[PDB]
DNA sequence: AAACTATGCATGCTCTACTGCTTCTGATCTAGTCGACT
DNA sequence: GACTAGATCAGAAGCAGTAGAGCATGCATAGTTT
């Protein structure tokens, strides 16, 4: 997945897009402006690289850049910002509504065609290089061109010629009084049409439920972090590359910005002697270490030189038996080391052979790593990795090595003596039920980081000028009230076998 | 391709973190 | 705004009185009605000038600022409708307002 | 030594710089004006091009009194080495 | 604080200079040993007192000179903190001696120093280290007096010899058998009584070699202090409670002294200044006041401020130094590679608690018996940020314990998709290609089968070896330091042989590794 | 015996360099159209 | 020839992740004073 993500959203502006059936009820139009918002807010925090755009069709103002009738490009496809935000929430309201009406007007003739043409038109206006271009229909109504077959003529030959440009077609049908029919005229619109799509929606679809929840997470793209040597030997060399499919989430770094007018501002630094007052380079600087009256100085080449081992890359070792590597012997992350093949052909096979033998046998591979130059080296553990998926062929786990830091002598830390203290059977049994009542399911995304997810709901808050930030609950709460509710008086019978009455902890 | 992340494609769509939910 | 508020180092003023001011093309003093927040040193300037609510002691009062005074004051239950009929009939006693038709 | 005057180029070495080589030179025992004025005789410039020299020398000429002898233009490895050695350096090439 | 005292007895006897061809003297591996001893000690800067006593010297100087006794033994150093003079007599102005010493005369002397010096300061960890190779007369008069005095005195003893109970630190064999004299193996077994009488059982452990103790960390053994413990309340739910202490297990270990910037001539800090500017982005470079900028944070295509009193008044907010069992969960459910932060932590029960300790035991051993681990909520105070966490069981028999490793949120979780390997066909290895990488990793097997006891033994620990960073750092200050202008030494060959793995491998796969070049053909595209 | 002060440590924050990967941009080679010439 | 187009390949900016340095600050524990 090379480049970058291209969405236009195609919001259909006739009467009965402007009418609820039932009270209580969000009209369409608002129902497609809110699903509008929560996308560009989804992909602000995900990625903000990406290009969003938002057109109407429809209205009686016209506004594009070959003067078609009938179609106004209200946003071009350009980076997510709160402009555009605001801009789509200007429209939210009744008011919004009424605002829309008056200087968008509604209830005018129009062809698909045209609609299709003009955001073609806009995806071929983009310089950069676009991965994906995908284009969502927001319209109720399924029979729009029921009085004129020439129109939808011209707009089956849009589709074929968009679905063979490349572009990936969808109709978000919201909820109709009668009910909308997607075989009748957009079944050959649709770039994939499933087989349960068939039958008539009487309800709305379930893609918005699914647009709508927000989500706070930033993705990143496959990246090697090195694409580093194995060698078995100072002549068998393979090319590996080392990923981390598990990393830290960081909040956005902070920015300075000035006061009086709310804009960047540049930050340098610069050294020069206090008695010459001229500006100094690295090179004319050394570097000293103070040992009690001793003074050691190195130049700063020297002291790079310092730690300088060997060339930056993996060197194997040796095999050990997987019962002798410590679950609690963790230092640092664990990283994945996956064959390359772009650099020297023929590592993938010994790759495999390599991989599968070890599963065989259940033996890590122990190797030297130095992730770059003028870095110590560091032993780690290379655990082969079985392809995992679980059921209709999704991958869970993918196949490689799993590279695991073995901590160093200096790096591990002696406990305090301490005198083992036996429980008895009964109280280890109350223990048992204890944890048999308190027994949960653990899965790898069950918990949300409470710091970032409320960075965010700030930040929103105060990019969108919103009253107050929702207050975002915290799964990592350990909810006493339910667990106390559960255990019952098994805590009471705990405490009586083991805490003695006058204890008071 | 079910599962697939409508807004962000490529990306494989991820469930809402559930929590602690005593069985 | 309500960042500011809380931090109480600035003073939040509504917009009314920047427009009032363009109006008269002059400088026009602060009123507790333009004031959305007060710092200590504002709110001791106002304590001495202005009682406690969005009235003054000096300068007299009218038919609209009397209005807004009442407005700012909320409603309060801490009286009880005996009570408050005596001293309602109180006050009426002391200030000659026996003459009223109601 | 009051008979030689410098004079720094405030909007090109920022503010804390200028203050700093200020403070300096005057405890070196070297007077540097606040403000241009026609007494100046040296001026430094810092990390600036010849065409950029020779726009500023214009400007200060554009009002500057006729019959006058214009500072001439100098750099600031020529104020370190003079600062270094505590007295003015004589004038080479590179400098000018 | 804490200070402990060290006294380092080294023989200078004419037999410690004996080498056999091809090996080095047993006196390059004790002045080797008592060197990067001395260099971890001085380098890492802590209040630690160190004596260094010659005995097999020509000359005699010790306070027991009254009479003809205890001679050929001169204390080089008193207890004092060791300074770069000690670095000195150790590398250059000390030589191999001609006339033998008595070692029960030379570790008598070594006590006596360590009673009379210790007077002034307070010691509470006094450790003597003997380095001998146990080629001399000696008299067992004084033996009696020695092990009263070394249990009363609470003494530590360790001992060093060229050989255990070739290359230094190769993971190897060292001193091949058969060329033990029996002098030798009286003195062994003299030091083998000594050790298990002083330890009771655990005193083989205290004797090591020169080669297994440059790459053991073994002198810094007794002399290393224990981390501070962080107390806290592990808590099930709203009732429950125990008092427990945590410990840092495992933590990477960083040099604490920093490189200082000094001016190239004058080799002054003062002559040194950095300075941090603001400007604006124009070409007329306007100045702003470090109090004129305001912090703010990236929305996508705009920045939105964001001042740091209302980050403070915003940022999310939770009680301090909260350690809460969210729940229980299989051990299965819970995989290594999902492991996350830069410590581990051990949990043991209140000190000095008998109910914390039984209540610990208890969920301890139920955890195991169910084979669960525990997610709790972990924050070591009000500005730490929340972590979730698993805790598991560490059953031993000298203790039991907790163990608690951070694990991963769902915003840290990367979703990269990777093609099949064991389905593809491009990359199918054949038959002869399986066989001889079977062959290859049978061979270069680090693991040996003891069928004594039916154990897996390592033949490569490298847990055990210690960073070499710290000591080619110090090598080469010291390099510097002694000569002033002069290249920085090479890797020292000890420090490469202690990261390679025993020659024994690397001779029995090379059958293999040429059948796999062979069998795979490799070329750079 | 209790209150105040001292050191000591840990963790999160900020900055500056360093290295490696990915994407965008500027310099360099040819098809077509018009024109010049013999 | 000339030019403008078109394509096409080599260098620079941005990003991500790591290490090394210096500090905020609060939570614990050892020492001194009333």
């Amino acid at each position: 997945y090379s480049g970058r993500d291209s969405l236009i959203f195609l919001v259909d502006a006739s009467k009965a897009m402007f009418e609820s059936q039932s009270e209580d009820e969000l009209t369409p139009f608002d129902m497609s402006i809110q699903c509008i918002q929560s996308v560009y807010i989804s992909k602000i925090i995900s990625s903000d690289r990406d290009l969003l755009a938002v057109v109407f069709y429809g209205t009686e103002k016209d506004k594009n850049s070959v003067n078609f009738k009938n179609i106004y490009v209200l946003q071009e496809l350009d980076n997510p910002g709160a402009k555009r935000i605001l801009e789509l929430d200007q429209f939210k309201g009744q008011q919004g509504q009424k605002r829309f009406q008056d200087m968008m007007g509604h209830g005018s003739d129009y062809s698909l065609s045209e609609v299709l043409w003009v955001c073609a038109n806009l995806f071929s206006d983009v310089q950069f290089k676009m991965s994906h271009k995908r284009i969502m229909l927001f319209t109720n109504e399924d029979n729009p061109h029921g009085n004129d077959s020439a129109k939808a003529s011209r707009a089956r030959t849009k589709a074929g010629d968009l679905r063979d440009t490349g572009i990936f077609l969808d109709l978000m049908h919201l909820k109709k009084p009668g009910g909308f029919d997607i075989s009748l005229f957009y079944r050959d619109i649709i770039s994939i049409a499933e087989d349960e799509d068939l039958r008539v929606h009487f309800e709305e679809s379930s893609k918005l439920e699914d647009l709508l929840r927000k989500v706070r997470a930033k993705e990143t793209r496959k990246r090697a972090l090195s694409r580093l040597k194995l060698k078995l030997n100072k002549d068998i060399v393979i090319s590996v590359g080392i990923y981390n499919l598990v990393q830290k989430a960081l909040k956005p770094p902070p920015i300075k910005l000035y006061r009086e007018t709310n804009e960047p501002v540049k930050t340098k630094t610069r050294t020069f002697n206090t008695s010459t007052g001229g500006l100094l380079l690295p090179s004319d600087t050394k570097r000293s270490q103070i040992y009690g009256s001793r003074q050691i100085i190195l130049e700063k080449e020297e002291t790079e030189e310092l730690k300088r081992f060997d060339d930056p890359g993996l060197m194997l070792m040796g095999f050990k038996p997987l019962v002798l590597l410590k679950k609690h012997h963790y230092l640092r992350p664990s990283l994945f080391v996956y064959p390359e093949e772009s650099l020297v052909i023929g590592s993938s096979t010994l790759f495999s052979a390599l991989l599968i033998k070890c599963l065989e046998k259940e033996v890590a591979a122990l190797c030297r790593y130095t992730p770059r130059r003028n870095i110590p080296p560091y032993f780690v553990a290379l655990v082969p990795q079985e392809e995992e998926l679980d059921d209709q062929k999704i991958q869970v786990t993918p196949p490689g090595f799993q590279l695991v830091f073995l901590p160093f002598a200096d790096d591990k830390r002696k406990m305090p003596f301490t005198e083992k203290i036996m429980a008895t059977p009964e109280q280890v049994g109350k223990m048992k039920a204890i944890v048999e009542k308190l027994r949960f399911t653990y899965r790898s995304d069950s918990f949300e980081n409470p710091v970032l997810q409320q960075h965010f709901r700030n930040l929103e808050a105060l990019a969108l000028d919103l009253m107050e930030p929702e207050q975002a609950v915290d799964l990592t709460l350990p909810k006493v009230e339910a667990m106390n509710k559960r255990l019952g008086s098994l805590v009471d019978e705990f405490k009586e076998l083991v805490y003695p009455p006058d204890y008071n902890p | 391709c079910p599962g697939e992340s409508l807004i962000n494609p490529g990306f494989k769509s991820k469930k809402p973190a559930g929590g602690v939910d005593f069985d | 705004v309500k960042n500011i508020i809380l931090s109480n180092k600035h003073d939040v003023v509504k917009p009314a009185w920047l427009l009032e001011c363009f109006k008269t093309k002059s400088f026009v003093p602060w009123q507790p009605r333009f004031m959305i927040h007060m710092c200590p040193s504002t709110k001791e300037h106002f304590a001495r000038e202005y009682d406690c609510y969005g009235d003054s002691y000096f300068i007299d009062t009218d038919l609209n600022q009397l209005k807004e005074v009442f407005s700012g004051i909320k409603n309060s239950n801490e009286q009880t409708p005996e009570e408050m009929a005596s001293l309602i009939a109180d006050l009426e006693y002391r200030y000659s307002w026996d003459c009223s038709p109601l | 030594f009051p008979g030689v005057a410098i004079y720094l180029v405030e909007p090109r070495m920022g503010r804390s710089r200028r203050a700093f080589l200020t403070g300096l030179a005057r405890s070196k025992g070297f007077r540097v004006l606040d403000a241009c004025s026609s007494e100046a005789t040296h001026v430094v410039m810092e990390e600036t091009s010849a065409e950029e020299a020779v726009s500023w020398q214009e400007r200060r000429m554009a009002a500057a009194p006729p019959g006058c002898t214009p500072p001439a233009l100098l750099d600031i490895s020529w104020l370190t080495e003079s600062l270094g050695a505590g007295q003015p350096v004589p004038v080479e090439c590179r400098h000018r | 604080g804490n200070k402990a005292a060290v006294v380092l007895c080294m023989d200078v006897g004419f037999t410690m200079s004996n080498s056999i061809p091809g090996i080095e003297s047993p006196f390059e591996q004790a002045k080797k040993v008592i060197t990067m001893f001395v260099q971890r000690q001085v380098f890492a800067e802590n209040k630690d007192e160190i004596a260094l006593v010659l005995f097999g010297t020509d000359g005699t100087d010790n306070p027991l000179s009254g009479g003809d006794q205890y001679q050929n033994i001169t204390v080089h150093r008193h207890l004092m903190l060791p300074d770069f003079d000690l670095l000195e007599d150790i590398e250059s102005k000390i030589q191999p001696g001609s006339q033998q010493a008595d070692f029960l005369d030379a570790l008598i002397v070594s006590m006596d120093v360590i009673q009379h010096e210790t007077i002034g300061k307070k010691f509470e960890k006094r450790h003597i280290e003997i380095f001998t190779d146990l080629s001399s007369r000696f008299s067992k008069s004084q033996l009696d007096i020695i092990i009263h005095s070394l249990k009363k005195c609470d003494i530590s003893l360790q001992f060093f010899l060229p050989f255990s109970l070739f290359r230094l630190g190769g993971h190897g064999p060292s001193f091949p058998l058969k060329g033990i004299t029996e002098q030798q193996k009286e003195g062994l077994e003299i030091v083998k009584m000594v050790m298990i009488s002083l330890e009771g059982e655990d005193g083989l452990d205290e004797i090591y070699s020169f080669s297994e103790s440059l790459r053991k960390l073994c002198v810094f053994k007794k002399i290393e202090r224990h981390s501070i413990h962080w107390p806290c309340r592990l808590t099930i739910g709203s009732n429950l409670s125990i008092r427990i202490a945590a410990y840092k297990s495992i933590l990477q270990e960083r040099v604490k002294k920093t490189w200082t910037v000094v001016d190239a001539k004058t080799l002054k800090k003062e002559d040194i200044q950095k300075e941090t500017v603001y400007c604006l982005n124009d070409d007329d470079e306007t100045e702003v006041l470090k109090e004129d900028i305001i912090q703010g944070f990236r929305y996508g295509s705009d920045i939105v401020p964001f001042s740091k009193v209302d980050e403070e008044q915003m940022k999310y907010k939770s009680e301090g130094k909260c350690f809460s069992v969210l729940g229980f969960c299989k051990s299965s459910q819970v995989q290594r590679r999902f492991f996350m932060g830069n410590q581990v932590l051990k949990v043991f029960a209140a000190r000095d608690d008998e109910a914390a300790a039984v209540a610990l035991s208890s969920l301890i051993h139920a955890l195991d018996d169910l084979d669960m681990v525990a997610i709790v909520r972990y924050a070591y105070d009000k500005r730490a940020n929340p972590q979730v966490g698993v805790a598991f069981p560490h059953i031993k028999h000298n203790y039991e314990c907790l163990v608690y490793v951070q694990l991963p949120f769902m915003e840290d979780l990367r979703q990269y998709m990777f093609s099949s390997l064991k389905n593809s066909k491009k990359y199918a290895p054949t038959e002869a290609q399986l066989n001889a990488v079977d062959a290859l990793i049978d061979s270069m097997s680090l693991a040996k089968k003891d069928e004594k006891t039916d154990t897996l033994e390592d033949l490569f620990p490298t847990t055990k070896i210690p960073n070499p960073r710290f000591q080619r750092l110090f090598q080469c200050l010291l390099h510097r330091a002694l000569h002033p202008r002069e290249p920085l030494p090479p890797i020292q060959q000890h420090i490469w042989n202690m990261l390679n793995p025993p020659a024994e491998v690397t001779t029995k796969s090379q059958i293999p590794l040429s059948k796999i070049k062979t069998l795979f053909p490799l070329i750079e595209a």
